[PDB]
């Protein structure tokens, strides 16, 4: 028998802020997904999950005519989540 | 995908053990991830390019070490059923984490099933996802990172404006 939190170790990353639209590439790919993959492939080797998410958000920082801002939500991680790709 | 060296993997897991999530060695590791994607809808527009997103997320998660489960064209109850099935996989116990990727039409409070419309609501509350996977209902992922990626709009308003 042991005690446990009901809800813990969650993190959510939404493609947009509440009440707002999400956009796709001329080719049809989601900007959110495309940049998420790009930042993971480049930075998973040396950065934990939150820093990767932050880099994704930074890539949307400059406003354009179809802006969106990915949003970290309901985050209850208590440690850094390193993926250690290749191990 | 750029890889981390075994030396740095071992260095970090030793130097900052109490502040990183522990990683299981790949030999007996059984990482599972879930992708739920709705492309075609009874009342809503077709989501062109969704398969490009599936293929891109599937390949990235595999490169990260996850065996990827893909479920498509589900109602809200179908998404709930599939998530409960996925949350109960015994392979989570021999895993260290999971990713849950959800791609569909979205509202402020949830993700749309294939049958959604204003007159025929078909939505899975984002709050329900946490209930399905929390420490009460998902024992295999207790103490392990549960990463939710949400590919969906959260409303109908433009996200930019003009200023001076």
């Amino acid at each position: 028998v042991k005690l446990s939190h009901v809800e813990k170790d969650f993190i959510a990353f939404y493609s947009t802020t509440p009440h707002h639209l999400s956009y796709r590439d001329k080719t049809g790919g989601s900007y959110f997904i495309t940049r998420l993959i790009s930042c993971f492939r480049k930075h998973a080797c040396s950065c934990h999950l939150f820093d990767i998410f932050l880099k994704v958000q930074q890539s949307f920082e400059k406003a354009s005519i179809h802006s969106q801002m990915p949003t970290i939500d309901r985050a209850t991680l208590t440690r850094y989540f390193y993926l250690f790709p290749g191990n | 995908l750029k890889l981390c060296s075994p030396e740095e993997f071992t260095r970090l897991c030793r130097e900052k053990t109490q502040e990183i999530y522990p990683i299981k060695e790949a030999n007996g590791r059984t990482r599972k991830a879930l992708i739920i994607c709705n492309t075609e809808f009874k009342h809503l527009s077709l989501r062109y390019g969704a398969n490009f997103d599936i293929i891109g997320m599937k390949g990235l998660l595999e490169d990260l070490g996850y065996d990827v489960v893909v479920k498509e064209e589900l109602t809200a109850e179908g998404m709930e059923s599939e998530m409960k099935d996925f949350a109960a996989l015994s392979e989570h116990q021999t895993s260290d984490s999971t990713f849950l990727v959800l791609m569909s039409h979205g509202t402020l409070h949830g993700i749309c099933g294939t049958m959604h419309s204003e007159k025929t609501p078909d939505v899975l509350q984002y709050d329900t996802i946490y209930q399905i996977f929390n420490n009460c209902h998902c024992p295999g992922l207790r103490d392990k990172p549960k990463v939710i990626i949400v590919q969906a709009a959260r409303g109908g308003n433009s996200g930019e404006m003009w200023i001076r």
